[PDB]
DNA sequence: GGAGTCCTTCGTCCTAGTACTACTCC
DNA sequence: GGAGTAGTACTAGGACGAAGGACTC
């Protein structure tokens, strides 16, 4: 009528993963440019590219329909899996497709992906309307089996929970049997008074895509394209067909057209996006608000008696924290954010009540002195003139995000936490992705095409490392790339076929990358993703898609480092009794120590987090930071643009007095920048001195300050004609000249191009103090520690040691008696190996000598390990290569005899653990 | 080399030296046979370096000595497969011998006699014939008790002691022994011996039942043991035997008695409902009488009453069922007979009517 | 009649143009006609007209100096193509031997039309790879496969591989056959959206373009 | 619930019932039987999932009906141990089975008969009675053929094919075919049933040869088999039997005769020096002249040459020697005619005594 | 922009099932 | 000597552990 006469009900993206190949925009695209109004996208159990999908409905004019497809489990076809195409027609749909697929996840599966029961249809429910599912559906596989009674029984069940609502599947597509499917159907559709609906069940835009798409499926189930045993359920006319062609392939059922047009009107689902869903909680029975005054203020009180532990200082120096304290709680309060602040500061505060010190992350959260005052953050913001501006910006009406992260080894201690706190299901994890990049692509379309390991992988590693890396990037950066083109017929055809799925989504994503917070059940929001067995539940919209959505999320941040510490803080304080030395909270050091100062200015900061690099080693040599403000400079410093700009040489110098500092320039200069810009000896570095250089020179509020910077960012014409303007009066105003005003602005503009966030610079800057502190303070448990962390790097364990070496630390190789879980100082002996310093051993095995040990005294031979320690957890392999490490030197002083011993004691072990378990009375003396 | 031998004499040698020598030796000659004409004999000799079998068979026919060595199996199997009463007829001719019977002709490969390892000859030290029939019977009676593949090596054999006119065997696993010791009517030097497990399994098997004398000379590191024109050859094997005097039960001080058969297809059945990995059953005798009850985790159970010869107090006590069901079997006699100590020690239990073998089987916990 | 084939040369190039600046050293040909070898060999030794290379040598064994005196491909061009005109030529890493084999061709300047234009060129390595995905299915590795011996042969060079081929072809078209097993006017319902879902539409279409600047539907 | 039975005669019950366990029954109640007490009538119930086994035994002393479902392989055993006029008396007591005899007492786990799965009851079509003798002598002589895991599973099995007044099987690898025809004395009507070679290794198992009867009838999906006091019921496998009208030689125009022992005894001393995996040995045949020859991969030669009954033109033919000797063991008579058309078609072969049985094995051609 | 979290695929090793051979029973 | 059952050998399948390319802010 309109005009259009058919809509496309049944089409997959690549984000199907079982099938689909194009991506979720040029779909979209396609149905445009084909000028059909509607298009139903029905990826198998997921949404994953819905936000993209109504941004795309939005953007085209086009309105999105929304559903979904189905492997199903009905007690009429027993074990048989077959297929369900399952509309939401509106947002109690939504609900019962957000519940089902949870549902599917939280009952488990196997190879085939998870399943439904056909009566959970019952349960959910309301507002859905029903196609069956085609050939491979409940009725299909009942119609061609011929069995009149079953298929009764069958659509019986959806005449009692969808009357109206439960359609027969159309499909012409010339595939076996659809047509004895198709008589059946027709037969039955007028036995039952029933209407019909035709789709045309879409994989792909154009037929030529069709092997691009067999490949796909194959690289997923891992089969070879000419396996005979790989499904071949797919044909090439299962492409995007126009309206006409659809017209003619059933110009004998107009019917069956005519019902698409009339199944996408009945369909209209809202689900809001890109508006905040936030997070929040009570406490007492006080204001949310005013619990965060409370326990920042007298936070706050904690911290002023650390900072300044003489009260008649604290009492002087005070109105400064109190005045910055309410101006950033202003700020906070009248945009309504306290039920986060309120999580966040109590996850926190578990963290350091249980034994968990805390990720190192804050994003620029350091500009924060409330997040300091609450325990949130490290560093004292009012020292180093850290701005809250930077973090979360009063002049602007958006997004807060204070960015939360945490270690790795304490994850699942912190989801049960926030599972006592909110309810397990009302918690979730997010999803991180596969989509088959460049070097996986090429490997695996080679394994498919029957390559051996070596063929393929001459081949990847010709493939750049960068994250971004696409084919035709790397043909252009690597002339290897175009040269194996052309010389082989193999990297051709393999080539050709990469081409086709370059960046295609590739299966299940692997965790999180952080776990996100809802006000209810997770599901009231989205449907998620769960492993094999249905559990560690995460969402099937990834990071930046779930946040707008609306809800607020909490990351993982592994720089796991914060282990080393705790763990040499732990072995450090047990010398507290040894000779009665307090335990030591890394939090209260103090930042000048001339022994950590020394040590830096001899470049020895290997393991000194970010200072690792050798060529940040040689900065450091030329740098010779020798305060604490440099020690922040630091990863500033170590950045191709300022070094290569001069900047960095200037930096050194002015830092010497070989170049005389000025405010900032020798020209261009004002003593009023000098507060702003003395820890950079007149150098404009950081992001917060582009700020604090508007608030006190041209009178700019702190917010718009943070606006000029982001301005500088994108350089745009009219926007800063504006800005420079209200910068020239703003210093007229302040008496300060024009022409040095705006002549200051152009070198504040040039260098706003490479200028890092202090803050988020500062956050890390304080971790890399600590590796500084620690290291130096005593290079004695650290090392252990060090290696503890980067157990797997061999290189690296080879690089510390060598580290040891040349400072006069080293070293014991291993003992299996003595040792500890890791390296071990004994007082005398400097150290001892880590049982799990040894390479191929796993953690269980090493575990399992402990214990034995730990049982049973000190293991005295050989033969006496073998006894109490069963083949399963230490392998021959295993033990091998403790003796060849020489943690049994001890006990076989012949590297050789007890090798040759090994096999048949072991044997012999076990015929006595036998022996024990069963059973029995031995005879003779022994040996 | 040519000759032409008679399949009736070379069939039974055949299977005698083929049947050990496994599928796929280390050393790929070990498959190969070695075949030497000198006289009017050929000599065929099947080895694994731990024993050495040699066959002998008398040449009527036309031929031309010389030696060679072929593969084993096939020759076997080719020979078994030849038609009643065929007169085969083989020479060398290059790098094969040619086998021909009527008018099928046969084509090996060939490996020459020289490459393959003559094991060393050894002065006899002890020397000795028996009935064959004897000889089997102290095997096949004794057999069932030796280990499988045991660290202490000295176990996957059977031990012999000799002293005076007799011989005693002894195979053991450390949960049970078993014995048999006969007189011979010869006078031996005092001298024990232990030969390998694949060894003592080959003699049982070569061991035709009838007439013939078997005469066998032991040195000090090998034992050749013939049997008409089979010869064979075996190293010993030689750790510091365990005293079968501490094994034997002391005295056992309570005695019982019951029918064989009776007793053993009882055990068949309690057996089905024991544990399949600890194949445990509790023994409760009391006086005049015996109950067996055995136990798995599933809480299937057994029970057998039965009436025995028993004098003595009551007594509990656990087996590995297939320990004692293992002895049952060799022992083909109609009554046994127990001899009982208590429930930490080694128990006899013995044919009612003989004695020449011994049999303690040890206790389990459970 | 069939022609089993694999022509070893002065080394490869493995870049560019494997066969620019090369040219062939020996023709190692066996001839299989009615699946049985008929030991009528072609097997002859060329002028390398450069240098053999390092890695050629090592591979099976040649020398420079034994090619100079040698005869030319013009001296063997009709001898060697009417040997293989009208024939199977199954080869080994196709795209070495026949870019030989043209090269050689062009060179003679007659305007003789490539090899696969008179012969039928089959690589052995594609078959092996569909028959036996995922395993090596170089000719040595499917030789090792069916007990083919070709480490205990006196023929070494090229005669060697064309023998080993000859038996892997064979043994590949032999495995064994098959069993060729067997191989109007009406009612329906017609859904009408009620106004309910017509309103349902109507606003989502209202969202669609009062946000995005058009209705398609209304188009 | 109560039953008392005579040992004998649930011992072949018994034991055929048992045969079709071993598949480490995944489903624990699988490793057990279902018992059916109701009347006078103990029925026992073998199953593997995929088809049943009934027998009845009548019940002369005292009984209580009711039903359970106890463990398959022990109890079989325990009933087969027990000796020869043993009073086996079973008896429920709650959640166990208590089996007395005599003094030996065994008490059980039982699962309840409502766990046990029941395939479904059809309705029968076809319905014939015939002596054992024939499906035993049918089965038997064709049954080497069938694929063991093929991926068209429908092989894994047998047309079964009733027409007319004849009975007519055959299997196939996709390599050989055996096809048999024979008389079955009744008119059939024209039905398919396609059973898995479990099933007819089941078939093979209850015939004892004997002169009882075999009646079985046929439904759409299943079939059922009674001989004398055991009823077998099976499912079918869905359809499409490939067309062995399709796989017959056209007109082979070239006969051949030859003593099946002898030549199977030649093919047996041949087919050692084959190809180990395909057993391909090679056959010249001439007129009144037989040359057999093979390869084996290291270059040695077996070879016959023998007295062949041969009229035709001369041809080669070689093909997988397992195959063949499969037939000669299945041709159980002196005499083999072999009828042929060429090197690359398929074959017949047949007695020449019998026309019954149709045979194809592939030629390989190398 | 770097590194860690992420799984998945490749290689190795052990365990379980199936087949064949050899011994004991019929 | 042949058939039935046990024992041994070989094959098949699954799990574990070390390696690698990738997508997170």
């Amino acid at each position: 009528m309109s005009e259009p006469r058919f809509v496309h009900l049944r089409v997959h993206s690549d984000y199907s993963m079982i099938d689909g190949l194009a991506k979720t925009a040029p779909l979209v695209k396609k149905a445009a440019a084909l000028g059909m109004p509607a298009l139903a996208i029905t990826d198998f159990t997921n949404l994953c590219g819905l936000v993209k999908f109504y941004g795309a409905g939005h953007g085209a004019g086009i309105k999105p329909i929304v559903g979904a497809d189905f492997n199903v489990q009905c007690d009429l076809l027993g074990d048989e899996l077959t297929h369900l195409t399952v509309l939401a027609a509106n947002n109690t749909g939504y609900q019962n497709l957000t519940l089902l697929i949870s549902k599917a996840y939280q009952r488990g599966y196997g190879a085939a992906g998870p399943i439904i029961d056909r009566d959970w249809l019952i349960e959910l429910n309301e507002g859905l309307i029903l196609l069956s599912g085609g050939r491979m559906g409940d009725v299909g596989r009942s119609l061609l089996r011929g069995n009149s009674a079953l298929v009764d029984e069958c659509v019986a069940f959806y005449e009692e929970h969808f009357p109206d609502r439960y359609f027969l599947e159309l499909i012409r597509t010339g595939r076996p049997d659809e047509e004895s499917y198709l008589h059946a159907a027709v037969e039955l559709a007028e036995a039952r008074g029933l209407p019909v609906v035709a789709t045309n069940d879409v994989r792909f835009i154009d037929s030529s895509d069709f092997d691009a798409h067999e490949i796909r499926v194959a690289i997923h189930d891992g089969f070879t394209l000419d396996d005979p045993k790989r499904p071949r359920n797919y044909s090439p006319q299962q492409y995007m067909r126009s309206e006409e062609e659809m017209c003619e392939l059933f110009a004998d059922i107009p019917e069956a057209l005519a019902n698409t047009v009339e199944i996408a009107k009945r369909c209209n689902v809202t689900v809001r996006l890109g508006e905040y869903f936030l997070p929040q909680f009570p406490t007492g029975d006080m204001s949310t608000e005013d619990y965060l005054v409370k326990r920042a203020k007298e936070g706050l009180e904690e911290r002023l008696a650390f900072l300044f532990p003489d009260e008649e200082e604290r009492l002087k120096r005070r109105p400064e924290y109190d005045e910055r304290l309410e101006t950033e709680l202003q700020v906070i309060n009248q945009m309504g954010f306290p039920g986060y602040f309120l999580i966040v500061m109590e996850f926190i505060q578990w963290s350091k009540d249980n034994g968990v010190p805390v990720g190192p992350g804050r994003g620029s959260g350091a500009g924060s002195l409330v997040a300091y005052a609450l325990k949130i953050t490290d560093l004292d913001p009012l020292e180093f003139d850290l701005l809250f501006e930077r973090f979360l910006n009063p002049e602007r009406v958006s997004m807060p995000d204070f960015d939360v992260d945490f270690c790795m080894e304490k994850r699942d201690q912190v989801i049960e936490h926030v599972a006592d706190m909110y309810g397990r299901d009302a918690v979730s994890q997010i999803i991180t992705f596969g989509t088959m990049a460049a070097k996986a692509v090429i490997r695996d379309v080679g394994r498919v095409l029957g390559h051996p390991y070596g063929f393929v992988d001459r081949i990847s590693k010709l493939i750049p490392p960068d994250p971004g890396m696409t084919l035709a990037k790397a043909f252009e950066a690597e002339p290897q790339l175009p040269e194996i083109y052309e010389a082989d017929e193999e990297v051709k055809a393999l080539i050709d076929m990469a081409r086709k799925l370059e960046g295609v989504t590739r299966n299940a994503g692997k965790h999180a990358g952080g776990v996100v917070i809802a006000p209810t059940k997770i599901t009231d929001f989205a449907p998620l993703y769960c492993d094999e067995e249905g559990k560690h539940p995460v969402t099937q919209f990834d990071k930046s898609d779930v946040e707008y959505a609306g809800l607020v999320k909490f990351d993982f941040l592994g720089l796991r480092t914060l282990t080393i510490i705790n763990w040499a803080l732990e072995m450090i304080n047990k010398r507290r009794a040894k000779n009665g030395e307090p335990p030591l909270d890394i939090a209260a050091i103090p930042l000048d120590d001339k022994k950590s100062f020394d040590m830096l200015q001899r470049s020895e900061t290997t393991a000194v987090f970010q200072l690792e690099s050798r060529g940040m080693k040689d900065l450091i040599k030329r740098l010779q930071p020798d305060c604490f403000e440099d020690m922040i400079a630091l990863v500033a410093l170590f950045r191709p643009g300022p070094l290569q700009s001069g900047m960095v040489d200037n930096f050194i110098d002015r830092k010497h007095g070989r170049e005389e500092i000025s405010y900032p320039d020798v020209q261009w200069q004002h003593e009023s920048l000098k507060p702003v810009l003395e820890p950079t000896y007149g150098i404009i570095l950081y992001q917060e001195q582009v700020m604090q250089i508007a608030q006190v020179l041209s009178g700019y509020t702190l917010g718009g300050a943070d606006m000029l910077r982001r301005a500088m960012g994108k350089k745009k014409p009219e926007e800063m004609a504006k800005q420079r303007s209200v910068f020239a009066e703003g210093a007229e105003k302040n008496g300060i000249n024009a022409e040095l005003a705006m002549k200051i602005f152009d070198l504040v503009e040039k260098f706003a191009g490479y200028g890092f966030n202090k803050s988020h610079s500062a956050a890390y800057a304080l971790v890399s103090y600590q590796t500084l502190w620690l290291k130096a303070h005593y290079p004695a448990e650290f090392m252990a520690a060090v290696m503890t962390a980067d157990m797997d790097n061999t290189e690296k364990v080879v690089g510390l040691v060598d580290e040891c070496w040349r400072m006069g630390l080293k070293i014991l190789p291993p003992d299996i008696n003595s040792g500890l879980y890791h390296f071990h100082v004994n007082d005398d002996g400097e150290i001892v190996y880590g049982i799990g310093a040894i390479k191929g051993v796993g953690e269980g095995p090493i575990e399992a000598i402990i214990e034995a040990r730990n049982k049973g005294g000190y293991f005295r031979e050989l033969f006496d390990l073998c006894a109490r320690t069963d083949t399963k957890k230490l392998n021959r392999r295993v033990l091998e290569k403790l003796i060849m490490s020489g943690a049994f030197d001890r006990l076989g002083p012949h590297r050789a005899a007890l090798m040759n011993s090994l096999g048949d004691a072991l044997k012999a072990a076990d015929q006595h653990a036998k022996a024990e378990a069963i059973g029995q009375l031995d005879l003779f003396g022994v040996l | 080399m040519k000759f032409t031998v008679e399949r009736e004499h070379l069939l039974k040698p055949l299977q005698q030296v083929s049947g050990p020598l496994g599928g796929r030796p280390t050393l790929p000659i070990l498959g190969n046979l070695l075949l030497q004409v000198a006289d009017g004999t050929l000599s065929l000799t099947g080895t694994d370096l731990e024993m050495e079998m040699v066959a002998r068979v008398a040449l009527v026919q036309p031929h031309e000595p010389g030696a060679t060595t072929v593969p084993a199996r096939k020759f076997f199997d080719i020979c078994r497969g030849l038609p009643e009463g065929a007169e085969i007829a083989v020479q060398l001719e290059g790098e094969r011998m040619l086998v021909r019977s009527g008018r099928s002709r046969f084509s090996l490969s060939t490996l020459p006699a020289a490459d393959f390892p003559n094991l060393d000859d050894w002065q006899s030290e002890v020397e000795f014939t028996l009935p064959q029939a004897t000889m089997k019977r102290l095997i096949e009676a004794t057999q069932f008790s030796m280990a499988h593949q045991d660290v202490r090596y000295y176990l996957n054999g059977m031990l012999f002691e000799t002293e005076g006119e007799e011989l005693r065997t002894v195979a053991t696993d450390g949960h049970r022994l078993a014995v048999c010791s006969m007189p011979i009517g010869q006078s031996l030097p005092s001298h024990s011996v232990i030969v390998p497990r694949k060894g003592v399994i080959e003699l049982m098997r070569m061991l035709d039942g009838g007439d013939n004398p078997l005469r066998v000379q032991i040195g000090s590191n090998n034992i050749r043991a013939h049997v008409g024109d089979f010869i064979f050859t075996s190293k010993l094997v030689d750790g510091r035997f365990p005293d079968y005097r501490r094994v034997l039960p002391k005295n056992p001080d309570k005695h019982l008695e019951a029918g064989c058969d009776l007793l053993k297809q009882a055990f068949a059945r309690a057996a089905i409902l024991s544990n399949e990995k600890f194949r445990g059953v509790r023994l409760y005798v009391s006086e005049n009488q015996l109950k067996i009850t055995a136990n798995n985790p599933e809480q299937e159970e057994a029970e057998e009453i039965l009436d025995v010869t028993y004098s003595g107090a009551e007594m509990e006590i656990g087996f590995n069922v297939s320990y004692v069901l293992d002895v049952l079997n060799a022992l083909k006699c109609e009554n046994v007979r127990m001899m009982l100590t208590d429930s930490v020690s080694s128990v006899q239990i013995e044919d009612a009517a003989s004695q020449s073998a011994a049999y303690v089987v040890m206790p389990m916990r459970l | 009649r069939q022609i089993v084939l694999d022509t070893e040369t002065t080394g490869m190039n493995q870049i560019g143009a494997h066969y620019e600046g090369h040219k062939i050293i020996e023709i190692g040909a066996v001839e299989v006609v009615n699946r049985r070898l008929t030991g009528n060999n072609f097997h002859v030794y060329l002028k390398p007209d450069r240098l053999v290379d390092p890695e050629a040598f090592g591979v099976h064994g040649i020398a420079d100096e034994f090619l100079l005196d040698k005869p030319t491909f013009a001296e063997v061009a009709d001898e060697f193509m009417d040997y293989i005109r009208g024939a199977e030529l199954v080869i080994h890493n196709a795209a070495f031997d026949i870019g030989f084999m043209d090269y050689e061709f062009s060179l003679l300047k007659r305007d003789i039309p490539k090899t696969n234009t008179f012969c039928k060129v089959t690589d052995s390595l594609a078959v092996a790879r569909k028959m036996f995905p995922g395993k090596r299915n170089s000719l040595d590795a499917l030789c090792a496969r069916y007990e083919i011996d070709n480490s205990k042969r006196t023929l070494h060079g090229a005669l060697l591989d064309a023998q080993i081929l000859a038996e892997v072809y064979l043994a590949m078209t032999g495995g064994q056959l098959s069993l060729p097993l067997a191989m109007q006017a009406s009612k329906l319902r017609v859904v009408f959206a009620t106004d309910e879902e017509i309103a349902a539409h109507e606003a989502r279409l209202d969202l669609v373009q009062k946000k995005g600047g058009s209705c398609l539907w209304r188009a």
